[PDB]
This record gives structure tokens, sequence and C-alpha cells, in this order.
């Protein structure tokens, strides 16, 4: 198959700045003399089906404003959205026909950029009620960071844990654009009651030291 | 005008089939190329195969050779796709969509059909277990857990709370759902409304400070 | 050389 490459992955912009992302082919896409690439453009927004932009590399469908862009040849090629509109928000992905199967690259996501901001953290015991199923999830919300990228660490009376650890992230937030994540300690009801203190720790780029929320389960 | 409709989602145990339909209108059916593209959650886009509608030939991914069969009713303009032995990594949305053709190749899918969401499981209708997540501002949640299968709504005083919400996407422990909302409020009673269609589930769970 | 396809129809 051919590969094709996308980069970055995630890319962060401004409404009105221009913006180029990048889609690199394992093969020449272009044919002979012709001038012709076999390259095209699609745009996904969440929750909605893919819509083509571009294709023969540099070519419009129609409809697609002249604000999109598409140009290179052989194995380099990019998109490039001239004046961001808040509508361009969306993952884009590049995609040959040069070969069976056709291949799609891995997509470019477009996100919002805006001023960095910590998150803030907070730490739940397992309810009573939960404690009756012979489980027991203690759950950490981050909420409201940016930039995206963070790390949670557990602890369990000072010694980390990774097992039984799951996570789950926002896409970033339409009215902030900020994101957040949930992290979930799950133990066996047995275990929870054999330790005291569990922390939760949330490393991110507006702190030098990690951010930590604990409780003791006797307090 | 150019239309293509996909068929309901599907919900099926591991080793059964699914047959998805598409159906065109708009445009002369026998006239285009159909492609069938396929998209697991939260990933990229991958080509299954294509058909020709006017004499019924197909070409698959080496990936897809034995997963999907392609066919056409020409005199109801829909195209059909069939999958087998389906296991839980052919749980994704599934699309059927319209190549424009010419300089010999199908050089751009310009019309989408709107998905099919097949998802396989070997779970069973599993109505949430909700437990409450209890601490100027104050944070407070809900715990969403074992249910099955998506999705489920969460709100926050029947809507009255929409300030301060994040309902965090679902997540899979034990071929069951888990999510958890959380909410943010000013310091002084908060309740949270889990529904779950697919087991006639409404449930409302208060925040009991402590 | 791309690989080919006939006409549909």
């Amino acid at each position: 198959d051919i590969v094709m490459s996308q980069s970055p992955s995630s890319l962060a912009v401004s409404v009105g700045e221009k913006v180029t992302m990048s889609c690199k082919s394992s093969q020449s896409l272009l044919y002979s003399n012709t001038q012709k690439n076999y390259l095209a453009w699609y745009q996904q927004k969440p929750g909605q089906s893919p819509k083509l932009l571009i294709y023969w590399a540099s070519t419009r469908e129609s409809g697609v404003p002249d604000r999109f862009t598409g140009s290179g040849s052989g194995t380099d090629f990019t998109l490039t959205i001239s004046s961001v509109k808040a509508e361009n928000l969306a993952v884009y992905y590049c995609q040959q026909y040069y070969r069976y199967p056709p291949t799609f690259g891995g997509g470019t996501k477009l996100e919002l950029k805006r001023a960095d901001a910590a998150p803030t953290v907070s730490i739940f015991p397992p309810s009573s009620e939960q404690l009756t199923s012979g489980g027991a999830s203690v759950v950490c919300f981050l909420n409201n960071f940016y930039p995206k990228d963070i790390n949670v660490k557990w602890k369990i009376d000072g010694s980390e844990r990774q097992n039984g650890v799951l996570n789950s992230w926002t896409d970033q937030d339409s009215k902030d654009s900020t994101y957040s994540m949930s992290s979930t300690l799950t133990l066996t009801k047995d275990e929870y009651e054999r330790h005291n203190s569990y922390t939760c720790e949330a490393t991110h780029k507006t702190s030098t030291s990690p951010i930590v929320k604990s409780f003791n389960r006797n307090e | 005008q150019v239309q293509l409709q996909q068929s309901g989602a599907e919900l099926v145990k591991p080793g059964a089939s699914v047959k998805l339909s598409c159906k065109a209108s708009g445009y002369t059916f026998t006239n285009y190329y159909m492609y069938w593209v396929l998209q697991r959650p939260g990933q990229g886009l991958e080509w299954i195969g294509e058909i020709n509608p006017s004499n019924g030939g197909t070409t698959f991914n080496e990936k897809f050779k034995n997963k999907a069969t392609l066919t056409v009713d020409k005199s109801s303009s829909t195209a059909y796709m069939q999958l087998n032995s389906l296991t839980s990594e052919d749980s994704a949305v599934y699309y059927c969509t319209r190549s424009r053709y010419g300089n010999y190749v199908n050089y751009g899918m310009d019309y989408w059909g709107q998905g099919t969401s097949v998802t396989v499981s070997s779970a069973s209708t599993t109505p949430p277990s909700v437990y409450p997540l209890a601490p100027s501002m104050v944070t407070l949640g809900c715990l969403v857990k074992g249910y099955f299968p998506e999705p489920v709504t969460v709100t926050w005083n029947s809507g009255s709370l929409s300030s301060g919400v994040h309902t965090f996407p679902a997540v899979l422990q034990s071929d069951l759902y888990t999510l958890s909302s959380s909410v943010t409020v000013p310091s002084s009673t908060v309740t949270c409304n889990v529904a779950h269609p697919a087991s006639s589930t409404k449930v409302d769970k208060k925040i009991v400070p402590r | 050389a791309p690989d080919t396809r006939p006409a549909p129809g």
C-alpha cells in the first residue's frame, strides 16, 4: 500500500491565521509528463461525514472557497487555508488514488489557540453505594486546562499505581477553548479498604511541580 | 438532489453478519463507482472496496477479502455491503460514497452517506449504576457505570444547571461502558439525571455534600 | 503508471 504521512497530527490556530498542513507520500503520485498528481483532500468535522475539498492535488471541488489551496507534486503536498475561520476547525485528511487500495493520511486536526490555563483538580472517594458492588472507583477530574498535553499519576499510600486506571478526554470546549480530562482508579472493595491515602498528581506545562489532590479514607 | 441514504445503526453479537444498505438518488446510479469506507472509533479512514453498479464487479482491500461482500440492486439504486464473522475489531462507522471518474481513475469521493454505526459486543442491554461523587466554587460529579449499549444522556438539575458541565466520553470496562460527568457551582442541592433509553431507565441521584 | 479503471456504464 502507499503510505500517506500527514504532519503535524494536531495544530493550534487563530481566527485569521494562514495555515499550512503537510502530506507526504511513500511513492510519487505524479503520472509521467501529464503534470497530474493523484491526490485529494477531505475535511471532517465531528459527528459528520467527510467532505471533499480538493482533487488532482490542487483543483477545488465546486462550492469550496478559494481560501483553500492545494499544492505540491510527486511525494510532498500541502493544504493551505489562507485565512482561518472558526467553521474551518476540523480534521483534514489527504488521500492518494494513484494505486489500489486508495489510502488516506492519518489526519491533521485544527484546534483553536488560547492562553495557557492550569487544570482545576478534584478527587472523589467511592460512594458507599458503589462499595456495595464490591468494586471501588476513585475519580479525579482535571478541568479547563490549556494546552491539551497532560499526565495523571496515581498514588496509594505514597506508592505509584498504574493498574486499573482509566482515562477519558474531552474535545476542545466550544465555550472557552479548554480541554478537560477524567481519570478513574478502579479497585476491588477489599483492596480499597486496605489502604488509607489516595492521591492524584497532575503534570502540566503551567506548573513546575505536580498538582496534588488527596484524601484519607479515615478522615 | 444527490443523496446517499444508509440504513439504521446495528448492534450484534460476535460471529454475526450485517447487511448494510445505501440508497442512492439524484443521479444515474450506474455511472459512478461506489466506494465503501470505514472509521473505527476515534480513528482515521480506511477504504474497504469498490463496486461498479453497472455490472456488479468489485475490488476489495486485502484486509477485507473475506470480511465484506458488495452488491447492488439496479432497479432500486441500492448498494449493499455484507460483513461476516464479526469481531469487536469491526465496530465502526461504515460509509458508502460516490466517486467521480476521470483520466481512468476514481479521483474524488464527492457524496457520502451519513454513515452506519455497527457495534459488535457479546454484552446485553444493561442499565447503568449511578453513583454520586461528593467533595468559593466547588465541583461535584456523577459516575455512570456498567451500562450497555451507548448512549446515555446526563443532565444536571433537569437542564437547570448548564454552566460548568463536563460530561466525559464513555470508556469500555469489561465489555460494558462507563462515563463520568462533573459540574462546578458556587457555595451556598445538585442532582444528576441519567437516562439510558435502551433500558428504559431514568435515574436521579441527589449529590449529598460530605 | 496509475492503476486504471474502465468508465462505469
